RNA sequence: AAUUGAAGAGUUUGAUCAUGGCUCAGAUUGAACGCUGGCGGCAGGCCUAACACAUGCAAGUCGAACGGUAACAGGAAUUCGCUGACGAGUGGCGGACGGGUGAGUAAUGUCUGGGAAACUGCCUGAUGGAGGGGGAUAACUACUGGAAACGGUAGCUAAUACCGCAUAACGUCGCAAGACCAAAGAGGGGGCCUCUUGCCAUCGGAUGUGCCCAGAUGGGAUUAGCUAGUAGGUGGGGUAACGGCUCACCUAGGCGACGAUCCCUAGCUGGUCUGAGAGGAUGACCAGCCACACUGGAACUGAGACACGGUCCAGACUCCUACGGGAGGCAGCAGUGGGGAAUAUUGCACAAUGGGCGCAAGCCUGAUGCAGCCAUGCCGCGUGUAUGAAGAAGGCCUUCGGGUUGUAAAGUACUUUCAGCGGGGAGGAAGGGAGUAAAGUUAAUACCUUUGCUCAUUGACGUUACCCGCAGAAGAAGCACCGGCUAACUCCGUGCCAGCAGCCGCGGUAAUACGGAGGGUGCAAGCGUUAAUCGGAAUUACUGGGCGUAAAGCGCACGCAGGCGGUUUGUUAAGUCAGAUGUGAAAUCCCCGGGCUCAACCUGGGAACUGCAUCUGAUACUGGCAAGCUUGA
């Protein structure tokens, strides 16, 4: 197989280009409280398919630009 | 240089590159035929000057002056801007 | 490095008879024992708690000649053993070469067991050790040299070690002067008098 | 080149070397790739004074390991048991 | 076997309970200072000025690539490179390692775990090649410039230096057809052969390096907005390689309260100190990573550098000069000056381990192995043992009886570690060199290779460890404290003075608190003081605290983000749980052992590294999705 994120379109006014917001649910190391953190991927984005609030899916790949090393693999649900 | 082996260094890496830059200038020379005559748009000439070009960066990939690689963009680039001239 | 002071202030201080003198006489045929040293020593010590765990670790150490740096580290070693670390504490100092060899009866006392393990007269497994602190194993053999078979205080320390209590972990030939360390003494092999729980309780102060 | 040789350590006038494949340019005691067997030159009788994993020098040496000459001869008294 | 682990006290009041700060007992250190000081082992030693540096040394090697002959050594007779060899020169390889420092760096780096678009000397495997030519150049010779550094002109010469040509496919470009690219010899022996070694191409391995992503990694909001190659796209260029890496054009984006930008501080980690733990503090030595090399900038050569002991330019300093011009960079080792409370010798050796070059012998190696200096730390040992009442003298105290110092001393018996003297004497040595005989090779009993045997040899440490002998207790104890916390009390002196002090406090003429003394207590080759960290401090409280009156509920609301979410079924498997696999460097810590006479120290094997990722399962609980229900609204 290969490792996957999933996250959301938060923005899609790039050329070719989108931004995927990873949700993370982790423990807080002092205080033990689990937590919600965000990470924010530049995502290529081919046919420029994808549109603001859509639900994707992501891989690691080669860098496409300064800022782009994923691309998208599907949309799992539409907006 | 103070150490002894350092001034032969020095002696030497300079002859190597008076060697080594009339070596570049020549091939970049005809690399540039190639170009001025793709501008023209004159695929007669482009693919003439292509063809001694490629014996040149060829032998100097082997030299150890430029990198094979080096050497198969050149020839990729420059058939590819070719092919295109019809 | 080593107390060379008088020996029954020591024993004076500490209330009791530290069996720093052979034992030719009576502890009180020698000194006032039952009153400590000096000018005060006829007062009555209110000794506060503190004061109680003191004296109880330096009994032990005025017992077996150990100072506080060297002591300090049995008690490491005490507590990181498995079992009860006031036991093994006593059972480290009972396993020190110039202790075993003074068991044993080649010494008067401690001080001059330790001066025959320092002056080279000492083997253990057949092996020339001079080193007071050295650990006896079990079945380990302790044994007078040869050159010192002869010496007039090796057999006036043998006479006197019958005059006490035969130790059972032991086994001494007093002919051949040799002995078998044949197991670690257990607590009750070792003295009552010994309150060996607020020396364990002084090092958490 | 990688080479299989000694690192010194033990105390001083005592020395206890390691085994260690590694990288010929990094320092004696330093980076290493795999420690392969010690090699105790002061060892007391009846204690094991030299332990070699043959079959992973054999491995490094299928794969290009060159071996110091101290090695070599360790190598040789350990086959000649 | 490897989680045996947790102490309080003083001080606010006339007294009390609470609250609350302050202070103390502990452990620790790259320490410093004061007093004192016997030996050994193992370690440690500029924390400040990344200040400036005299002198010596820290990188060379190869004659088996080459022309050669300055030696000196032979062979030949002042002559001959003829040989062993070898100065200078050409060429190869190394000089990018090893060693130093922590200035910069707050993520460009580091740590953990992933990843794709790459190159990689020496080493290693495979398959093929290694044909035939050419033009130079140093050295050298002649003349010549300059004070020097450093050059100029002419002529000659060699190669594994350099360049064509040939050869050209599991290589490069191309859909294809096709087109195109390499190379070097040297050495040993032999009735040109043979062996050894090197050269070229392609494809692998190994190692090293470059690059990308996610999470983690200081403080400040009395820094809230930042950004135009900026964000993305297309095309060209560029790199070993992906990429705004770069350029042109198009789009108008990108980052930010999950803290951007700005400011201050800082090398990061394994670890280290402390702590019952959770944490807190910290990053010296040792090992991994990074960055830097007088300051700023740049590239060249090269497999690899934008290069500590290389090049070029600029700058500040130092120096030389004939005034035109030149030289230099200890944060390598040692050392000097300076700064500082404070941190060592201008040592020995390549014998061992390792590195460079070499077929090797060997040469080089301030890496390293050792030695010197310093109680800086840890650990071990000694400074005597037994006897000895006259309870002597002398001191101190005394109600004058005595008490104490005190078995202490003297005395009398003994031992002799360590130091001193003399004698013996391991181990770190593996090897390499000569011989041999056998086997492998070859046309060859030759050479070479391999494996045995034989013979002589290689230790800086070093007067080694260690053992034996001689002599005589002979050479070897100090520092702080004694009102309470806090173990240990008297006298004399002083009289709110002199002084002590961590705190409570002490000192005013009967001071257990100042100073001396006697006595005592605690540590001991050390003991105190100061600095600094954690602890005690549940006194930032996650574990583990508070808010009516002690400090503390916003004057009251509404409400976005955020946190939280009644009940039932199904589904999902993100959280969560189980198991597996990979990784979590070594050292350190811990457990069981082993070796130094013991210990410190060294070391074998485990455990641990509480994490991350992947895979396979579990489905109660939390989350998502779907459908409800009515008790909250
Ligand atoms: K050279
Ligand atoms: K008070
Ligand atoms: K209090
Ligand atoms: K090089
Ligand atoms: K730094
Ligand atoms: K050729
Ligand atoms: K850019
Ligand atoms: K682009
Ligand atoms: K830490
Ligand atoms: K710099
Ligand atoms: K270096
Ligand atoms: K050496
Ligand atoms: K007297
Ligand atoms: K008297
Ligand atoms: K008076
Ligand atoms: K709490
Ligand atoms: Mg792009
Ligand atoms: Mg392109
Ligand atoms: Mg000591
Ligand atoms: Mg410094
Ligand atoms: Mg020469
Ligand atoms: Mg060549
Ligand atoms: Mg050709
Ligand atoms: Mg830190
Ligand atoms: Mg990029
Ligand atoms: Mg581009
Ligand atoms: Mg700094
Ligand atoms: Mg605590
Ligand atoms: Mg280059
Ligand atoms: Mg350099
Ligand atoms: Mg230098
Ligand atoms: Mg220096
Ligand atoms: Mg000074
Ligand atoms: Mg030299
Ligand atoms: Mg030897
Ligand atoms: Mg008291
Ligand atoms: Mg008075
Ligand atoms: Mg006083
Ligand atoms: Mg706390
Ligand atoms: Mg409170
Ligand atoms: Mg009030
Ligand atoms: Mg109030
Ligand atoms: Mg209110
Ligand atoms: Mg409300
Ligand atoms: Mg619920
Ligand atoms: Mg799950
Ligand atoms: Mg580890
Ligand atoms: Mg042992
Ligand atoms: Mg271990
Ligand atoms: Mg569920
Ligand atoms: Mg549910």
């Amino acid at each position: 197989k290969i490792r996957t994120l999933q996250g959301r379109v938060v923005s899609d006014k790039m050329e070719k280009s989108i931004v995927v917001a990873i949700e993370r649910f982790v423990k807080h190391p002092i205080y033990g409280k689990f937590i919600k953190r965000t990470t924010k991927l530049h995502v290529h984005d081919e046919n420029n398919e994808c549109g603001i609030g859509d639900v994707v899916e992501i891989r690691e790949c080669r860098p496409l630009s300064k800022t782009k090393s994923w691309t998208l693999v599907r949309v799992v649900e539409k907006a | 240089a103070n150490i002894k082996s350092a001034k032969k260094r020095a002696i030497q890496s300079e002859k190597a590159r008076k060697h080594n830059a009339s070596r570049r200038s020549m091939m970049r020379t005809f690399i540039k035929k190639v170009y001025a005559a793709i501008e023209a748009g004159d695929k007669a000439a482009a693919q003439k000057a292509f063809n001694e070009m490629q014996p040149i960066v060829d032998r100097q990939a082997a030299k150890g002056l430029i990198h094979k690689n080096k050497a198969a963009r050149h020839k990729a680039n420059l058939t590819a801007q070719i092919n295109k001239l019809a | 490095a080593r107390y060379l002071g008088p020996k029954l202030k020591l024993s004076r201080r500490e209330g009791t008879d530290l069996f720093l003198k052979s034992g030719v006489r009576a502890i009180d045929t020698k000194c006032k024992i039952e009153q400590a040293p000096g000018q005060h020593g006829a007062r009555k010590p209110r000794l506060s708690d503190y004061g109680v765990q003191l004296r109880e670790k330096q009994k032990v150490r005025r017992i077996y000649g150990v100072l506080e740096r060297q002591f300090r580290n049995y008690y490491k070693e005490a507590a990181r053993l498995k079992g009860n670390t006031g036991e093994n504490l006593l059972a480290l100092l009972e396993g020190r070469l110039d202790n075993v060899v003074y068991r044993m009866g080649f010494g008067a006392t401690r001080a001059e067991a330790r001066q025959l393990v320092s002056h080279k007269a000492i083997m253990v497994n057949g092996r020339v050790v001079n080193i007071a602190s050295y650990q006896v194993s079990p079945n380990d053999v302790v044994s007078i040299r040869e050159k010192a078979k002869k010496q007039s205080r090796v057999k006036a320390a043998l006479e006197l070690a019958e005059q006490r209590e035969k130790p059972t972990w032991l086994e001494v030939d007093a002919g051949k002067m040799e002995g078998t360390f044949k197991r670690k003494p257990e607590r009750s092999d070792l003295s009552a008098d010994i309150n060996e729980h607020l020396i364990v309780e002084l090092y958490s102060k | 080149m990688v080479t299989i040789r000694l690192a010194r350590h033990g105390a001083k006038k005592r020395p206890f070397y390691q085994v260690v494949v590694a990288d010929s340019r990094n320092a004696r005691n330093g980076r290493f790739i795999e420690r392969v067997g010690f090699f105790n030159p002061i060892a007391s009788e009846k204690e094991e004074g030299t332990r070699l994993d043959l079959d992973r020098i054999a491995h490094w040496v299928g794969q290009g390991a060159t071996i110091s000459d101290r090695v070599a001869a360790l190598i040789k008294e350990v086959n000649k048991a």
